[PDB]
């Protein structure tokens, strides 16, 4: 080849799947459940929480009601931050690691029936009255 | 020739000691609220 061939795996992040769906699934039916009981317009202002610090508190949605709120949000921000270090890490490990796996892999697999027909015709540089 | 073959369980760990701190948090709302109706 050419140059360096690696797998970028941009969407084969951990995401799009059943691991952590049902993680974030129950910390937001926890965090709503808290949010709820601490009630104790306030639909929005509780999703603009919900999505705000989880990705991160970079807008502008601060409206806290009372001392148990205080505790649930640390304790949640405290999980956001911990799922953004794992995250962090684990994209790093990945980087550790590498693919270059293959990229005919066969004899005769697509190009070697007609290359003008694949369209690139690959060198044939055998050897007069020789062995292949 | 034929070849037949984020963590969950990190998940699962953060969303049971969430989920236990979640249920401490109430539970001290809770008394908190019952007190400050006394107090």
């Amino acid at each position: 080849r050419s140059n360096g061939t690696v797998s970028p795996s941009a969407f084969l992040e951990p995401f799009s799947a059943s691991v952590w769906v049902m993680m974030f699934v129950m910390l937001l039916i926890v965090s709503a459940i808290a949010v709820f009981v601490f009630e104790y317009f306030t639909i929005g202002k509780a999703i603009w929480l919900l999505w705000g610090l989880v990705f991160n508190n970079s807008v502008p949605v601060q409206n806290p009601k009372g001392t148990t709120s205080k505790i649930m949000v640390s304790v949640w921000a405290f999980f956001a931050v911990i799922f953004l270090a794992s995250y962090t890490a684990n994209l790093a490990a990945f980087m550790i690691q590498e693919e270059f796996v293959d990229q005919v892999t066969g004899l005769s697999d697509k190009k070697f029936q007609r290359p003008h027909d694949y369209s690139p015709p690959f060198r044939f540089g055998t050897v007069p009255n020789g062995s292949t | 020739r034929y070849q037949e073959c984020l963590t969950f369980e990190n998940m699962a760990g953060v969303f049971m000691l969430v989920a236990g701190g979640i249920v401490a948090g109430i539970f001290l709302i809770f008394i908190e609220i019952a007190y400050k109706r006394h107090k």
